[PDB]
């Protein structure tokens, strides 16, 4: 199986840091990319960036540059190598950022191209005061 | 006349495609300096000289880069022959230990930090009864503090145990020129414009493919093969940025990269027939790596290479460059060898530039690392030895790794990226010219003539 | 292609003298037995132009005492050791590894 | 950039009766797929590429398609199997489809 | 140099024509099919592979009439339900890889009229000789 | 279903009758003799034991007057101090494991007669071929 | 046939040297009870009188 | 006054496992299929020369 978690829904205020941790478990971790889309109600999904595990390279969107981070933890140990953890740090808080956030993998088919998902965690509802 | 009948001829020139394993074969000046100097003087055969290039015509195989094989199994062949290379050497299990480190003796500030630690720690000697103690040097990427006193230890040794490299073995790079066995073709295309995707109109047929030496390089990659005579760009899918872009011009641009400190390594014995090298004394100038770059050649090949990403982009497009967005170390900056020893070295200084719609040098400066994990594998580590002298080397760069921001938004500017990511975009760059065919003979048709009795 | 990038072009050589004229090509043309076929063309104005040595360094039946090859690999240089008018004019490399092959751009010999 | 267009937008259907949403993109030579998000729950992508369906889908869905013009057909549908349909070129995403019981 | 003649003479290289250059090359392309410390064993039964490959072909043939001749004949009819070419269009237009494709759709239809022929052909000198 | 028939034309099928179905089925026996980390090491050397194993008996049949016939014929007699049986019963009342048995009490005989015939013919052959 | 251990175990890494672990067994949550099989007596009745048979 | 072993300074040593012996034995080497071995069967012979039985 692939499963996927993330963290909890938050509350929190105005221009704030938030970390939210999406976990991976049920594949070998170094092998996929790991993106960040959000939904903003009534505006349709938004993508935000990428990241790549194996040497953390990472990619964002244009319109929220110096705002976004990603970082990764990888297993380190020959028995259970599989789960990975993708932190995002999203910084400068508007409360047009009121939406919920989803972590999501490369669909699994070699013949999938790169976008087209199949795996989604559960996503996180963020608000802003 | 119109009674046919068939007949099978055996041997026809047709065949499909298929993937194969293939067979290394490496020059004979490998072979000259022997008994395990480097790799592949027992892991390849010598060569079987000079190749049957031949031509062929009124012919047009479609390729591809990027579903070929024989770069997969490449990939698999450099990291299986790089293990070979490491299980007759020393492990490094009773150097993972408390260590009592302090300043190099140098006028150190305040505020900027020295990038050597004088380390002493107890060890054992060729007895066991008896003990020693002894100091070296390390660089700050290799020790982290563990928690008056200040008292460090090694940063892989919560994870592995590390494996020094034999000094008497080398990382120099050498030709290899792969082989298909009998019963298989290597295809090349022979074609000047070709972006390594579609139909190339010009193949011609090889028993074994010319030089192709491996190099470790995640962005700038080094000694490449040159392009023809244009600047060229490929990618697979332009408008999708999630893969990357492969750039190669024409003229090498000249390097050369130094580490001006002069050192001395140091024999340390730990037990019986076990040598650990560590770093002696610094004589001299404690000063910092760096390299330097062109300044007028590298304004002009940026320029070559603007006129050629026009193309793809439209005209009226403003085109800016940028240092890389973050990670890991060896993928935001650039890695190489240079005679034994890894080099880290800054590139935000090629890549602050904008470009409009219408004597010097550049210096950068470097870090070296000591203990390395390439390929990120779960056991592995790999400590460098410490070579003697001041070292510099001169090099060719040759093409570019690239990679778009795709940010929505109603964008006018396509801001571009160095970065490193998979080392098999290293490999597609110089395996983009040949694909692997499987000889099926025993055709079959229809003509006239009768057997008899 | 593999096509041969000749130095120096133009050379106003005077009678008596030396001359060397290189060419460097993409790929080694070492033909798959091991004996390249290089070779270096005459042309006068006027005139089809016609061979001066047919190997690195194994001449025409015909061509005097003066005009040798050299080289290795990609460097492969000609060398007169007298030149006189009937030298003059526009010079060329050659191959033998495998078609298409490429002529050069060609090297003229002037006074 | 890429602009998306979903067509007819919110439609208006009572159960059983087979229907076609169809969304255009700005310009060609690229291939979309489809995702299927019900009230409140985790999206789910029912085909990827042009035609090809996921795992856990059923084949009563077809999608096709070429140019700058892209369909989604669905048959023998179910009360539950509508809920709202989006369609995406490589990170570009519409603004979806609704087909409202009737 | 070598001239444009040694590549009609070389290894495949006769593949771009028609069959005309296929009726003089056919000894060059069965030549090059058969003459070829962990690695050792990877080579090892690459070569294996590749006469078990070789030898496959010499059995093929061996169960037909063709013994070694490298050009046989035989003698079941040619249906111009696969073909419905004329005669010189495939003996002056067609390449053999475009030869490979009209005849991909349908494989050992032919190869098991050959083995029936072949089959039957033993059985009736059999019978000849039975008298004899 | 799958019906009787089909086994008559599978491996080994014949091998419970008499000669009347080995007459027709030799050619599945002779296919499907030959298509086929320490373990890769073992299976490649039952590769080419089988392989090698497979050519001493093509070559067996090189020695011999027939090549690749598969349905050989022969100058030697039958001598009858061996069979002492009538000929029918030997085609209709046997089958090939009842026939291994009879033949097992003494072998090479045959196969020492046969070198001999073919060397004797192969002389005779080139002598009517020297004075051509 | 039906076999069990009713007990609740935990595992415990124990950190040996470098990549070393010793998983070993960490504390018993509950009931201290004994690992056990079960049967059907009518089946193995039955299953005897067949093979005595 | 204390001494060490002679080979410390350079290699650690292998014991012999004592079930195995290193008696000679009898080893007639063989040719594989495709090669022949010669032997010459002269009395006076000095190793060097054509031998000519
Ligand atoms: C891109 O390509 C260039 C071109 O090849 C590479 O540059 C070469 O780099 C290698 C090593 O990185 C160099 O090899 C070293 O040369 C040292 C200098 O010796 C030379 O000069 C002396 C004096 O003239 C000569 O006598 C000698 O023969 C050499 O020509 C040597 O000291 C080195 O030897 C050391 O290692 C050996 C290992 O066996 C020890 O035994 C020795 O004692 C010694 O410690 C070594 O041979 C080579 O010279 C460079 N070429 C040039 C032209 O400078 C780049 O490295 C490459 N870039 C990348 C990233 O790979
Ligand atoms: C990015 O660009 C690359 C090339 O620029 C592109 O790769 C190609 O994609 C197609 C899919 O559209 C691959 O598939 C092939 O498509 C051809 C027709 O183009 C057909 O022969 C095959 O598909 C047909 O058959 C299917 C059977 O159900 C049909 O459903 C289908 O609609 C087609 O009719 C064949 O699969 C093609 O292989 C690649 N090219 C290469 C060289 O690999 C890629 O798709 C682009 N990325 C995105 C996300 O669009
Ligand atoms: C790293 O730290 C070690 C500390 O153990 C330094 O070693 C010691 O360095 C001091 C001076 O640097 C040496 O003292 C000198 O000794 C000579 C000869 O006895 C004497 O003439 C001088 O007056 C002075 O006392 C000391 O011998 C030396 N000890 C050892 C075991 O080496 C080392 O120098 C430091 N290295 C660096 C690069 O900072
Ligand atoms: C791309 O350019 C930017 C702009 O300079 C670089 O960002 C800079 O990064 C450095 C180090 O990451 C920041 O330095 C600071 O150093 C102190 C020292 O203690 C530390 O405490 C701070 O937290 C911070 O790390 C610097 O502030 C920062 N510049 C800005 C404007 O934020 C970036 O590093 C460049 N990219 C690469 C790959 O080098
Ligand atoms: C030796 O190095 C340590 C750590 O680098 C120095 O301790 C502090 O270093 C930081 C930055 O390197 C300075 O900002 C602090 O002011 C230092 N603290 C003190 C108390 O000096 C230390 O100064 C160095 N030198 C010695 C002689 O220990
Ligand atoms: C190397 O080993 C010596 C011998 O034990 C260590 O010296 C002892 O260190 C502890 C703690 O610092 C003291 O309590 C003892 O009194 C020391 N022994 C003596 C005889 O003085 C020493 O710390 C070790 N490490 C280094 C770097 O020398
Ligand atoms: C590489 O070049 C080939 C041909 O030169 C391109 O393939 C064709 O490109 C046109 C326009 O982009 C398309 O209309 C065709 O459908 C393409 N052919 C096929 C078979 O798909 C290819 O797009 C070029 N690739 C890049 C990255 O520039
Ligand atoms: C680096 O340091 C070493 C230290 O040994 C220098 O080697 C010495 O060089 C001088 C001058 O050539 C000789 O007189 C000494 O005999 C050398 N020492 C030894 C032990 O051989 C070396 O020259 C230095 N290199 C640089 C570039 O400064
Ligand atoms: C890199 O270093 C090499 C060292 O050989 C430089 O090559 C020489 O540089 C000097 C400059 O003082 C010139 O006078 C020589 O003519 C150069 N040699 C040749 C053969 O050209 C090279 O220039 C350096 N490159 C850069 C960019 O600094
Ligand atoms: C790579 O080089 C750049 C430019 O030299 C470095 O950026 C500078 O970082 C210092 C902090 O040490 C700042 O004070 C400067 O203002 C920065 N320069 C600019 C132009 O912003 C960068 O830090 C280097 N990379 C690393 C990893 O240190
Ligand atoms: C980098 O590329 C240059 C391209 O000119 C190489 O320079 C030539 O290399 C050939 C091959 O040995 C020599 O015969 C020429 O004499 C070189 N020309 C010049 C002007 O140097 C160069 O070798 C390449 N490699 C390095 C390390 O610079
Ligand atoms: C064995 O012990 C473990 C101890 O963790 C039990 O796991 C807990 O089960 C309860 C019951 O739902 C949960 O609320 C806890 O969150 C669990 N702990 C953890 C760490 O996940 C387990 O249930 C016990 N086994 C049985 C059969 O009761
Ligand atoms: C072995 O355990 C299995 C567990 O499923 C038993 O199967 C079920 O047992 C319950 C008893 O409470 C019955 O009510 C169910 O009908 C059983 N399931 C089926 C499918 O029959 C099984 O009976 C146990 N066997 C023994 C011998 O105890
Ligand atoms: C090893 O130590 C470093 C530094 O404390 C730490 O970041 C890392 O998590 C440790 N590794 C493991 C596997 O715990
Ligand atoms: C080992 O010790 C002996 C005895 O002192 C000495 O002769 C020999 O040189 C030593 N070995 C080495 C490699 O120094």
């Amino acid at each position: 199986q692939v499963q996927l978690v993330q963290s909890g829904a938050v509350i929190k205020t105005p221009g704030s840091s938030v970390k939210i941790s999406c976990r991976a478990s049920g594949y070998n971790f170094r092998d996929y990319s790991i993106h960040w889309v959000r939904l903003i109600p009534d505006k349709g999904f938004e993508w935000i960036g990428w990241i790549k595990p194996l040497w953390g390279a990472v990619s964002y969107a244009r319109q929220l540059q110096g705002r976004v981070s990603m970082t990764r933890q990888l297993s380190q140990d020959p028995d259970d190598p599989d789960w990975g953890v993708a932190y995002m740090e999203f910084s400068g808080l508007t409360p047009a950022d009121t939406a919920e956030y989803f972590c999501v993998r490369r669909g699994s088919c070699d013949y999938c191209g790169d976008f087209p998902w199949q795996y989604w965690c559960q996503g996180t509802v963020v608000v802003v005061s | 006349a119109e009674n046919l009948w068939v007949t099978v001829y055996y041997g026809v020139p047709v065949w499909k495609d298929a993937e194969t394993t293939l067979f290394c074969a490496s020059d004979a000046k490998a072979y000259e300096t022997e008994k395990h100097n480097v790799w592949a003087t027992h892991a390849c055969v010598p060569t079987d000289p000079n190749p049957q290039e031949i031509h062929l015509e009124n012919v047009t195989e479609e390729f591809n880069m990027w579903k070929n094989n024989m770069v997969e199994q490449m990939h698999t062949d450099i990291i299986s022959l790089w293990d070979q290379s490491l299980k007759p050497c020393v492990k490094l299990t009773p150097l993972c230990v408390t260590l009592q480190c302090t300043n190099v003796t140098n006028n150190i500030t305040d505020d900027m930090r020295g990038e050597l630690k004088n380390c002493s720690f107890n060890m054992t000697t060729e007895l066991r009864d008896k003990k020693q103690k002894v100091y070296s040097l390390f660089y700050r990427l290799d020790v982290v503090q563990i928690n008056s006193n200040k008292e460090y230890r090694l940063i892989n040794c919560n994870t592995s145990a590390c494996t020094q490299a034999c000094p008497k073995v080398s990382f120099e790079p050498i030709p290899i020129h792969y082989c298909a066995p009998a019963g298989f073709a290597i295809l090349k295309c022979k074609d000047k414009k070709f972006n390594g995707t579609g139909p190339c109109p010009s193949v011609s047929t090889v028993q074994c493919t010319h030089g192709i030496k491996p190099v470790v390089s995640t962005q700038l990659l080094l000694n490449g093969s040159l392009a023809e005579e244009e600047v060229m760009i490929r990618s697979e899918n332009i408008t999708n940025n999630a893969k990357n872009i492969l750039v190669q011009f024409n003229t090498p641009v000249q390097i050369n990269c130094t580490r001006p400190n002069n050192n001395t390594r140091k024999s340390i014995r730990i037990g019986p027939g076990q040598a650990f090298y560590a770093t002696g004394d610094i004589i001299g100038d404690i000063r910092q790596a760096h390299c330097n770059v062109s300044k007028a050649t590298w304004n002009e090949t940026l320029g070559k290479v603007v006129k050629q990403l026009r193309k793809h982009f439209g005209n009226n497009t403003i085109i800016r460059f940028a240092n890389s967005s973050g990670g890991d170390l060896e993928v935001t900056t650039h890695s190489f060898n240079c005679g034994g020893e890894f080099f880290y070295c800054n590139t935000s200084g090629l890549f602050n530039s904008t470009w409009i719609s219408n004597n010097d040098s550049i210096t950068l400066p470097c870090r070296i690392k000591q203990i390395i994990n390439m390929w990120q594998r779960i056991g592995q580590c790999m400590y460098a030895p410490p070579i003697q002298g001041v070292i510099r080397c001169v090099s060719n760069i040759t093409g570019l790794i690239l990679t778009r921001d795709g940010g929505s938004t109603n964008s006018t500017t396509e801001t571009f990226r160095p970065g490193g990511g998979d080392m098999r975009d290293n490999w597609r760059s110089e395996l983009y010219k040949y694909k692997v065919v499987k000889i099926e003979p025993l055709g079959v048709a229809p003509t006239r003539c009768k057997r008899r009795v | 292609g593999v096509l041969m990038t000749q130095s120096p072009l133009s050379l106003p050589v005077r009678l008596g003298d030396q001359a060397s004229i290189s060419c460097r090509s993409s790929q080694s043309i070492v033909y798959s037995n091991g004996n390249t076929y290089l070779e270096w063309y005459l042309q006068r104005p006027g005139q089809s132009p016609k061979l001066l040595i047919y190997k690195v360094s194994n001449r025409f039946s015909g061509v005097p005492d003066r005009v040798s090859g050299s080289g290795s690999g990609t460097d492969f240089t000609l060398k007169i050791s007298r030149v006189e008018a009937e030298d003059l004019g526009v010079y060329y490399c050659f191959q033998g590894s495998h078609v298409p092959y490429t002529f050069g751009g060609g090297t003229k010999l002037e006074i | 950039e890429i602009v998306l267009t979903q067509s007819p937008g919110i439609l208006s259907l009572s159960p059983g009766e087979t229907a076609t949403l169809f969304c255009k993109a700005s310009q060609g030579g690229n291939a979309m797929t489809w995702y299927q998000k019900r009230r409140g729950q985790v999206p789910r992508l029912l085909i990827y590429d042009t035609s090809r369906r996921a795992s856990g889908v059923p084949d009563r869905f077809v999608g096709s398609g070429s140019g700058t013009d892209f369909f989604l057909t669905i048959n023998k549908l179910d009360r539950e199997d509508f809920a709202v349909y989006y369609c995406q070129q490589f990170e570009f995403f519409g603004l979806g489809s609704e087909l409202e019981v009737h | 140099a070598v001239g444009i003649g040694a590549v009609f003479l070389g290894f495949l290289g006769a593949a771009g024509s028609t069959m005309g250059a296929a009726s003089m090359t056919l000894t060059v392309q069965a030549r090059n099919l058969l003459s070829g410390t962990v690695w050792g064993i990877k080579q090892l039964q690459a070569r294996v592979l590749a006469v078990e490959r070789y030898l496959r072909d010499q059995q093929l043939l061996g169960i037909w009439g063709c013994s070694g001749k490298l050009i046989c004949c035989t003698n079941v009819p040619w249906n111009s339900s696969w073909s419905n070419r004329n005669l010189s269009e495939i003996w002056d237009n067609m390449t053999w890889l475009q030869w490979d494709k009209e005849i991909s759709n349908y494989t050992q239809i032919i190869y098991g009229l050959l083995e029936e022929s072949q089959n039957q052909q033993e059985k009736n000198e059999q019978d000849l000789l039975a008298l004899d």
